[PDB]
RNA sequence: UGCU
């Protein structure tokens, strides 16, 4: 592998890794994010999509990887650091989750409370 | 972490890309903050070094900075943004252990007697040993491979490091540099550097009959060719220059910047460089006669780079790499991404510096490409065999050789190690002579501004070298004065100069760490102000009577004054190797004679920490003391008051440790009596049963049964249950 | 080996344990031999460390006096239990079939 | 024995000078049989071992003596008619050292591998005066070669073997009689044996290659055996001669 | 060593302050001078001083080779061009000495003219080193290059009209990066062009033998009286030292100077926190005689107490409210109470029992030992004795202070009896 | 040629002969004075700021000490580097913007150096 | 060099006389003396060094070289060729060694240690070569030593 | 010895003119005819009589 | 050896011929002298000579 | 990295 990959998929993977390192998530989170991004890219509808579509795909893969480990991360900050708008972000998120069917753990309230209290 | 990091941030404060002008990223101020752990969910929490050791994590603090950039031509600023994590050294200024009482140390699960000063990364304790290298920007006259007495100079500035040599293989001086195709005569370089008069060249080289007789061949070889003007000399140099009038411009640039980088030129004014090469040729000529060859093992020309300089260089390199990566990402993103204005915050890598520091401290291999430095074995695992072992390993010194050849020169014990390094403390084995330990009383100097030094030197009558010709350099009473390898000028009656400089340093207007030495064989007065030099305190002696008296000692004992007050009152002063080379020192008061300038504080301080445990060492042999230190570095005993909570891969403890009966002042100082590593037993020197033929000993069954020699071996067995990429975990 | 320092340390430790003190073995100084000899002769022991000793096996006194005294012995990490090794057939290496 | 030896020093063999490599380095050089060794020693016997005068004479005959070492002054005089180098030989020092070197011998030594100076250039005026008048060779050389002449003239051999560097008179003070011998720190045994007054039948050398090329393979074997035995005995340790014989 | 004789005066002249230059020849000994060499002209510049002297040398002298002169003239110049010739005739007649600048600022250098009983100092506006320059060789090289070009062009007898019309090779004035622009600015060619941009000035030469020399030599003097008190140059040695060396910008971290630089109150506080035992006379001697005794007393009464004539630092000064015992971790209030009890026991009796103090204060052995060592010493068969003797002089000198301290100690005793139930 | 000293130089210049001599002395960077109404600061005070008239005295004590009393402080004058090459003192006065005059005042033979007596400056206070 | 040799000879004479005096004054039944006589361990040289006086510390068969400019240690005058300033040890191990004497003894010890360290590897390489070269010969039955060929 | 031209300061070589030998420079027409005898002695260190060893 | 922590190796042959050859040729009683000069190495040592 |  790593040879039957397009420059667009490589840019998407590099953006995933860059956002992961910016958020300072562990290498396990990085690996899960790249794995989910590849799994989503397997589909053709997301393969031949918009640039904003694939950017929101990077964002939603990061969000799913963050949720799978019970880690709190606000979609607002995700969109802020992803160069996207909330409307298209949510639209593409719903589209990709309906196309994949992966487990989406609910955002725990106490974890988000602690994360936001650490900000003050 | 307080000054050097800020200076590096100021040097690399602004970074911009060539494409899309009017865009820039300006750094304002960088902070390191307190040590924190990134365990919690995007929350920081104070973490202790013991907790880091237990959890196998790194004890680092989040590096933050405030920056200002332009996204869409609208200036946007950030007051606090993390960019990396710097491993915090224990007992540092920002460490949580500093400014703590033993009760708080116990609450935090840390030993109060722990020396500290080591980094904790991934749970392992690493110590950055002190590197010992040769002093930079210094002429070294020595024999070549075949045996040709020549000279060398390694000019190292903040940017480049270039070693240029000069040989007399064929009776004439050929200069060799890494940027030239073939070594060229020195007279051609003289003619190229502005000075074209052979008379002036000879006057600069020297006016002695033997000097002229030895330099004649060079003048003849120069006259054989048609090189008589600066233009022709520069054309020849350009023709001889390797690929990286255009040739003339490149030759002039290499002569001004590349060759002898430490010698500055105001505006293509090679007067100082000409005088420097003339003094070098004069030294080479003087050495070509009497075999006064300088030795490399003389520690007066050695420099010790502590962990601070290494970390500063590493941080500078990593910051330059990060700036280059950011500029590349900008050049790639801004011009073709979208109307959405791009900013750096979205690509500011916060793990780059963290991983870089972690790897550099763990693996120990440092590869700085900007300086072409490939070092190994910089960091070593702190040996926790015993408190003495740790305290002795913390004060080790590795050499630049690193077991390259069995030279025996640097491995031999040089008289220059008096009062600086322990003569007897040395690992027994292949590393004998290359790994050394500092003395009980010594200090390592730092870098100064060098402003007031130059000001005082200029005010004391030091004549400008550009005002007079080089003929004055050949006089017997005219002594040269050098400042960190750079020719500061000339002077007459250097006794007055040295006396006034020392008096001013004692008064305090000059930093007490600035060393001044005088060599009469060459008639050179060196003023050293660079860091890494070894210094030792000495009591000033004036007119056969030391300045320190019983009244001063009583005041110190009662608490009226301190060592800083002694330093300020011109009572005790720091002396360097080069300074004590000229100054006279006395061991005791009865040894003080009319020709004495200083007095030894204490003789037993000559030994190091490991050697301080030897009771009555001056009554034993040297190999005995060496083996004693080597075995004390492995002695079994208690480590600290937190040895029960400490969990290491291998630990050895003693059941009933007892403090020695014959304890030394060094033991009392290091507080080893509180953490002893042995027991006192009623030994009887005799032969019994012939089971003690060769160094063996006979133990008592009842003594061993009553608890004598009982030891405990603690081992650690670690297991990890990590989650893989898929939603599955080890159970 | 010319380890007169060991004998000096032993004598100093004997004097110290007898007089309830801690002698100093400071390099180029410390307690001299005369002080410890005076301490021994005051406490009633020989001024040279050597004392009258009787053989435990035969029960008869020895012709020469034995040099007794407290010495600070320290045990090293080198253990015979850890350094003992015995290799049976055991495993081998994949590249070259050798232990 | 290599490990038993401690590589001591101060073992000048009783001369308090002429530092010779002995021990493991010497054994290494011997077993390697290098053509050029470090500090070669040639011991030669004398026909008149009791006459210090004859000993000095043969010493001066075998030892290389440069022109500048015997001449008291060499001056490049430019008279209004011509320029030439005048060398003044110190006949006093010559007769003190007992060297059979005169103006004719110096003239014959000159003009030998020195930029092809013709015999007519050198001339003799007095008893101890040598006048050298060079000529332009036209090969990138002009009349201003008197400097090169001053540089390379004092290092011209006038008497002795070029390979020999330093010959000394060693004395054996046996109660029966005090005899003299020659110790040469050179690498030419053939010339030392061919020189007059040297008993070539009892001349030994340390360079195995020279001994082989001069006296044959059996002589080389004997010299190797003797040298190994001497080097081993210097350290107080002994080895059966059969081992060194088999090695040789 | 007194000034027996040679009491010479020093005067200052400003007439030739901006017109005085120092020319020195590093290659010409002082024996031979240029007084007999006829000069022609000198090129100079006001800014970036670099003087170039143009002199003339004789030819009929026996120390000149006419054939070599003709050769060098024909090499440097053409056959009969003579439009821009370095020499008027066909021989090397003019010599060129170029000036090199030693230093930028020459204010510290001054020329001293010595007369009978006075020495006149005149500032120097510039110091330049004159050396024989070699530019005729560069001009000859350029001549040879153009001659080789002419030969290559005339290689044929008749050169046809070459159609070498200069195509429009107008290169782009590309925007130069900052690094490349700095490199160009720092290049030697740019500096040489900047120096050449300034126009030259031609000056005539007036040798020392001319009357104008002796006429203008008098300007180095100044009209003034023998004895005149200078208005300036009246600063003290301390001020001169401060001028010639301007500044750059445990609890014993502060040195003696850093302590003295602090107010008297902070000085006394630090001294007490450091020593904890010191007589009033010793405190006065350490602080200095220039400070008032009443001020020192007012400063010490707030941070120390009187114990047997001596002064002992208060307990709260050593143990702040946020501090704790470094050995047991008990709060600072308990340590202060224990230290106050120890001081009260010492004031009541000179001999204090460690066991009794421990049993009363319920404190640990290490804390009791620290409290006792801070202000006393061990005496065999007697317990602990105060380190300093009984100082009755201060008690007799200051009775009111003694009464104040006695009532304060009575209050402290009442508090201790209330707390520990003595 | 034995190395002379400043006291003997002045003695043989004044008593043994009466001909004037041109000397070159190197003064410290900052003189012990203040620029008189020069618009300031503790800046450097050179001869360009001082006026004409008597500015100091030159004393010669016993044992060969040569001092310069330039006010409240006293510097010491020593012999500088003995220059043997030609040194011609000249005044280049540009009276006109187009033509000037170069006047050779004399020759320079000896060099002096004045240094502050730091020992005295320190032991004073 | 003549002065050096004379000083070394004088120091050796002093050492030998001190050792002889110690051996003559020591009484029988002494354990060091008995061991040196029987040859089990030690010798008269070591006995005299640890009782009477230590010998001249010789580095590479010569006195202590001048590490600093024209002197070994700053505690001695420049161009001083005295025995105590060049390496002589007047005191014995029993009376205690001065700082300079102890430093010179440590220098000699480290010199010997590095010499032995180099010797180990040098002789190892030499033995390897010699064995690989001579491992082919063997004694035949006809009393003729022959190679493998 | 080593002589230099007072005009420029370059090294002087000994050549033969049309009347007598003379010192001349390779960069200027300056010359200097030889009038009387000129010598430059060096006094090389002689070989001392190496005495017997032993 | 000096009995100061030296680690020595002990091997057990796995063949009768090798055992016999080791016992005969490498016998301690048969190798009491070195082939270098024939001097005996296996003799008295410290604590036995005295 | 220690050990012999
Ligand atoms: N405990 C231990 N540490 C080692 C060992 N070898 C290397 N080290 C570490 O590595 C450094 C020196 O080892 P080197 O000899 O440079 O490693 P090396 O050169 O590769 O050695 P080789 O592997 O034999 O080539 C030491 O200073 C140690 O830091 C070892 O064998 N044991
Ligand atoms: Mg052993
Ligand atoms: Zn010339």
């Amino acid at each position: 592998e790593n040879e039957q990959v397009s420059r667009s998929q490589q840019r998407g993977l590099r953006r995933v890794r860059d956002l992961c390192r910016v958020l300072q998530l562990p290498p396990t989170f990085e690996d899960t994010a790249v794995a989910y991004y590849q799994q989503a890219y397997r589909h053709s509808g997301i393969r031949a999509a918009r640039l904003q579509k694939k950017e929101v795909l990077v964002g939603c893969c990061v969000l799913i990887t963050c949720r799978q480990h019970n880690w709190p991360l606000t979609m607002g900050a995700i969109c802020t650091l992803l160069y996207a708008d909330l409307d298209v972000f949510s639209s593409t998120y719903m589209q990709i989750v309906k196309l994949l069917g992966l487990d989406v753990p609910s955002l725990c309230l106490a974890e988000l409370v602690k994360t936001y209290c650490s900000s003050f | 972490i307080n000054v050097e990091i800020k200076k590096i941030m100021k040097a690399n404060e602004k970074v911009t890309s060539d494409a899309d002008p009017m865009w820039y990223l300006k750094y304002l101020n960088i902070y390191v903050g307190l040590p924190d752990v990134e365990e919690s969910f995007n929350v920081t929490r104070p973490v202790s070094p013991h907790e880091c050791r237990l959890r196998d994590m790194t004890y680092s603090a989040p590096i933050t900075v405030d920056i200002e950039y332009t996204r869409g031509s609208q200036r946007i600023i950030r007051n606090a943004l993390p960019i990396g994590r710097m491993p915090i050294m224990l007992r540092s200024s920002n460490c949580v252990l500093t400014g703590k009482t033993p009760a708080e140390f116990a609450k935090l699960n840390e030993c109060p007697l722990d020396p500290g000063g080591y980094f904790i990364v991934k749970g392992v304790e690493k110590v950055i040993l002190i590197q010992e290298q040769l002093s930079k920007n210094r002429i070294i006259v020595e024999a070549d491979r075949k045996g040709a007495v020549g000279a060398s100079v390694t000019s190292s500035t903040h940017e480049k490091k270039s070693r240029t040599n000069m040989a007399v293989k064929q009776g004439r001086f050929y200069l060799r540099h890494n940027t030239l195709s073939e070594d060229i005569p020195i007279v051609i370089i003289f003619k190229a550097m502005g000075v074209e008069s052979d008379q002036e060249i000879v006057q600069m080289i020297g006016t002695e009959e033997h000097v002229m007789a030895a330099f004649g061949p060079s003048l003849e070889e120069c006259q054989k060719a048609q090189i008589f003007t600066q233009m022709q000399a520069l054309k020849y140099i350009g023709n001889k220059v390797r690929r990286q009038k255009t040739k003339i411009e490149e030759a002039r640039e290499l002569l001004a910047s590349t060759i002898l980088t430490h010698v500055p030129v105001k505006e293509f004014n090679f007067r100082a460089k000409c005088i420097y090469t003339a003094v070098m040729v004069r030294r080479v000529i003087l050495a070509q006669g009497d075999n006064k060859v300088d030795d490399r093992d003389y520690y007066g020309n050695k420099r010790l780079e502590l962990a601070g300089q290494l970390l500063s260089l590493l941080f500078e390199d990593l910051f330059k790499k990060f700036n280059s990566e950011m500029k590349k990402i900008a050049d790639q993103v801004i011009p073709k991404q979208r109307a959405a204005q791009f900013d750096v915050v979205k690509h500011m890598r916060q793990d780059q510096i963290t991983n870089g520091m972690v790897n550099a401290i763990s693996t120990g291999n440092w590869s700085l490409k900007r300086f072409k430095m490939d070092r190994q074995g910089v960091t070593q695992v702190l040996s926790r065999l015993s408190y003495i072992s740790a305290l002795g390993m913390m004060t080790r010194i590795s050499s630049q050789f690193e077991k390259t050849r069995k030279v025996s020169g640097p491995r031999s014990l040089q008289p220059s190690q008096w009062g600086m390094l322990c003569p007897s403390d040395t690992p027994e084995g292949e590393a004998c002579g290359l790994v050394k330990n500092l003395a009980l009383m010594t200090h390592i100097t730092t870098d100064m501004e060098d402003g007031p030094i130059v000001k005082l030197a200029s005010n004391l009558g030091v004549e400008d070298v550009n005002l007079l010709c080089g003929e004055e350099l050949s006089y017997p009473n005219v002594f040269l004065v050098f400042l960190n390898g750079n020719i500061l000028g000339v002077i007459r009656d250097h006794k007055k100069l040295v006396n006034t400089f020392r008096l001013m340093r004692r008064a305090g207007y000059i930093n007490e760490f600035v060393s001044i030495s005088t060599n009469l064989t060459d008639r050179c007065v060196y003023i050293s102000s660079d860091g890494g030099r070894l210094c030792r305190p000495y009591i000033i002696v004036k007119k056969q009577k030391p300045a320190v008296t019983n009244k001063h000692m009583e005041e110190l004992a009662q608490g009226y004054r301190n060592f800083e007050d002694f330093l300020h009152e011109s009572l005790v002063e720091y002396l360097d190797v080069n300074e004590e080379n000229d100054c006279n020192i006395a061991l005791y008061e009865h040894t003080i004679n009319k020709d004495t300038t200083h007095l030894e504080i204490e003789p037993f301080t000559l030994l190091g920490v490991c050697a301080g445990l030897i009771p009555y060492p001056h009554h034993n042999q040297s190999p005995r003391n060496t083996y004693q230190c080597a075995m004390g570095k492995q002695a079994m005993g208690t480590i600290g008051y937190n040895q029960r909570n400490r969990i290491d891969t291998l630990m050895y403890l003693l059941a009933y440790p007892q403090k020695p009966m014959v304890k030394t002042k060094t033991i009392e100082l290091i507080e080893f009596e509180k953490l002893p590593a042995g027991q006192n037993a009623t030994v009887a020197v005799m032969s019994y049963s012939g089971y003690d033929i060769e160094d063996a000993l006979v133990l008592n069954k009842a003594s061993l049964d009553r608890g004598f020699g009982r030891c405990l071996v603690y081992k650690n067995a670690k297991c990890t249950l990590k989650r893989y990429t898929n939603q599955t975990f080890d159970k | 080996r010319m380890t007169v320092g060991k004998l000096i340390e032993l004598l100093a430790g004997k004097a110290g344990v007898l007089d309830g003190r801690f002698h100093y073995g400071t390099a180029f100084g410390g307690s001299k031999v005369k002080d410890v000899c005076e301490d021994l002769v005051r406490h009633g022991y020989n001024y040279l460390g050597k004392d009258y000793v009787t053989s435990g096996i035969t029960g008869e006194p020895l012709e020469a006096y034995i040099y007794f005294g407290p010495v600070y012995y320290q045990k090293l990490k080198h253990m015979v239990l850890d350094k003992m090794h015995a290799r049976a057939r055991g495993p081998r290496a994949v590249l070259t079939r050798q232990p | 024995p290599g490990t038993q030896m401690t590589l001591k020093t101060f073992h000048f063999a009783g001369v308090a000078s002429m530092n010779i490599t002995l021990g493991v380095p010497r054994i290494k050089e011997i077993i390697n049989a290098s053509k050029a060794i470090s500090t070669p020693i040639i011991t030669a016997q004398l026909d008149k071992d009791d006459d210090a005068d004859y000993a000095r004479l043969v010493k001066g005959r075998i030892e290389k003596t440069l022109l500048g070492e015997i001449s008291e002054y060499i001056e490049e005089v430019f008279l209004p008619d011509d320029c030439f180098i005048l060398v003044k030989l110190s006949l006093e020092r010559i007769r003190l050292l007992r060297l059979e070197v005169n103006a004719e011998t110096v003239r014959y030594s000159i003009c030998t591998s020195k930029l092809r100076v013709k015999p007519g250039d050198v001339a003799v005026h007095g008893e101890a005066v040598v006048c050298v008048t060079p000529r332009e060779n036209s090969k990138s050389s002009m009349y201003y070669v008197l400097q090169f002449l001053k540089e390379d003239l004092p290092k011209v051999v006038v008497q002795g073997i070029p390979e020999v560097s330093r010959a000394v008179i060693h004395i054996d003070e046996q109660s029966g009689k005090e005899k003299y011998k020659l110790l040469v720190e050179g690498d030419n045994l053939r010339a030392v044996m061919a020189t007059h007054g040297v008993k070539g039948t009892r001349t030994t050398s340390n360079n195995t290659y020279e001994v082989e090329k001069t006296l044959g393979i059996e002589a080389a074997r004997t010299t190797i055996i003797n040298e190994i035995q001497y080097t081993m005995v210097n350290h107080g340790m002994s080895i059966d001669r059969r081992h060194v014989m088999l090695l040789s | 060593d007194d000034p027996v004789v040679q009491e010479i005066d020093v005067y200052l002249a400003k007439s030739l302050a901006e017109k005085l230059y120092l020319f020195q020849y590093p290659v010409r000994p002082a024996s031979m001078t240029y007084d007999d060499i006829p000069h022609l002209s000198a090129k100079i510049k006001p800014k970036q001083q670099k003087v170039e002297l143009e002199m003339a040398i004789d030819t009929l002298n026996p120390n000149y080779c006419r054939s070599k002169g003709e050769q060098i003239a024909l090499n440097v110049d053409g056959a009969c061009a003579d439009e821009t010739s370095t020499y008027s005739s066909k021989l090397m007649d003019k010599q060129t000495f170029c000036s090199s600048q030693t230093t930028s600022n020459t204010s510290r250098y001054a020329a001293a003219l010595y007369r009978q009983g006075e020495l006149h100092l005149t500032p120097l506006h510039g110091i330049l080193q004159l050396r024989p320059s070699f530019s005729y060789l560069d001009k000859a090289d350029a001549k040879h290059r153009e001659r080789e070009a002419a030969n290559e062009a005339g290689d044929s007898s008749q050169d046809e009209a070459e159609d070498d019309v200069k195509q429009i090779t107008v290169r782009f004035s590309r925007p130069e990066s900052e690094q490349a622009r700095q490199r160009r600015v720092q290049s030697y060619e740019f500096l040489q062009k900047k120096h050449a941009e300034e126009p030259w000035v031609h000056l005539h030469y007036y040798g020392l033998r001319d009357s104008r020399s002796e006429h203008e030599r008098q300007y180095l003097l100044c009209p003034g009286s023998s004895g005149v008190e200078n208005t300036e140059l009246v600063k003290s040695p301390s001020e001169y030292l401060m001028m010639l060396m301007p500044p750059s910008q445990p609890s014993n971290v502060l040195s003696m100077a850093q302590l003295r630089t602090l107010p008297l109150a902070d000085q006394i506080k630090i001294l007490m926190k450091n020593v904890k035992v010191m007589p009033f006379a010793n405190l006065m001697s350490l602080l200095g005689p220039s400070i008032d005794s009443v001020a020192v007393l007012r400063g010490i009464q707030k941070v120390a107490m009187l114990v047997q004539g001596n002064w002992v630092v208060k307990s709260d000064i050593l143990y702040p409210k946020d501090s704790s015992s470094p050995h047991s971790g008990v709060p600072a209030e308990v340590l202060c109470r224990g230290r106050d009890f120890v001081m009260w026991k010492f004031t009541q009796s000179r001999w204090v029992v460690r066991k009794e103090v421990a049993t009363v204060t319920k404190l640990c052995a290490e804390d009791v030992k620290d409290f006792l060592e801070h202000m006393a010493v061990v005496r065999i068969n007697k317990g602990w004795e105060f380190i300093l003797p009984y100082d009755g002089e201060f008690i007799k000198k200051h009775p009111d202070v003694v009464q104040r301290q006695h009532m304060l100690w009575t209050g402290i005793q009442a508090k201790l009896e209330k707390v520990y139930n003595l | 040629l034995p190395k002379d000293v400043s006291v003997a130089e002045l003695l043989r210049e004044l008593s043994l002969t009466k001909e004037e001599e041109l000397l070159f002395l190197q003064l410290p960077d900052t003189l012990p004075g203040q620029p008189p109404t020069q618009d300031i600061a503790e800046n450097a005070c050179t001869l360009a700021d001082l006026t004409e008239g008597q500015v100091g005295k030159l004393l010669i004590r016993k044992s060969g000490r040569v001092q310069l009393l330039l006010g409240k402080v006293t510097l010491d004058v020593t012999m500088g580097t003995a220059c043997s090459f030609l040194q011609e003192l000249v005044s280049v006065g540009l009276g006109d913007s187009r033509t000037g005059e170069m006047t050779v005042l004399g020759h320079v033979k000896h060099k002096l150096v004045c240094s502050p007596d730091f020992e005295s400056l320190l032991d004073h206070k | 060099e003549t002065l050096e040799a004379l000083i070394l000879k004088e120091l050796s004479v002093i050492r030998d006389h001190a050792g002889s005096a110690c051996l003559r004054e020591l009484d029988k039944s002494n354990s060091p003396l008995t061991m040196a006589l029987c040859g089990s361990k030690g010798s008269f040289i070591n006995i005299s060094q640890m009782i009477a006086c230590v010998g001249q510390q010789a580095i590479s068969g010569s006195r202590v070289p001048d590490g600093f400019e024209n002197r070994s240690l700053p505690h001695f005058e420049k161009h001083s060729k005295l025995p105590a300033a060049k390496g002589f040890v007047a005191n014995s191990f029993y009376s205690g060694l001065t700082p300079t004497e102890f430093f010179f003894h440590t220098m000699a010890g480290r010199e010997g240690l590095v010499d032995t360290a180099v010797k180990t590897a040098e002789t190892g390489y030499m033995q390897r070569r010699l064995v690989k070269s001579l491992e082919d010969l063997c004694s035949q039955y006809d009393l003729t030593v022959r190679s493998s060929t | 010895m080593l002589l230099f031209c007072p005009g420029c300061g370059n090294g002087l070589i000994v050549e033969e003119g049309q009347r007598c030998h003379r010192f001349a420079c390779n960069t200027c027409p300056y010359v200097h005819n030889i009038t009387r005898k000129v010598t430059n002695r060096k006094y090389p260190k002689l070989k001392e009589v190496d005495d017997v060893l032993g | 050896a000096d009995f100061d922590g030296d680690e020595m190796n002990l091997h057990l042959p796995q063949t009768e011929e090798a055992k016999a050859e080791a016992l005969v040729l490498m016998g301690t009683k048969a190798n009491l002298v070195t082939p270098r000069n024939g001097e005996p190495l296996i003799a008295a040592i410290q604590d036995f000579l005295t």
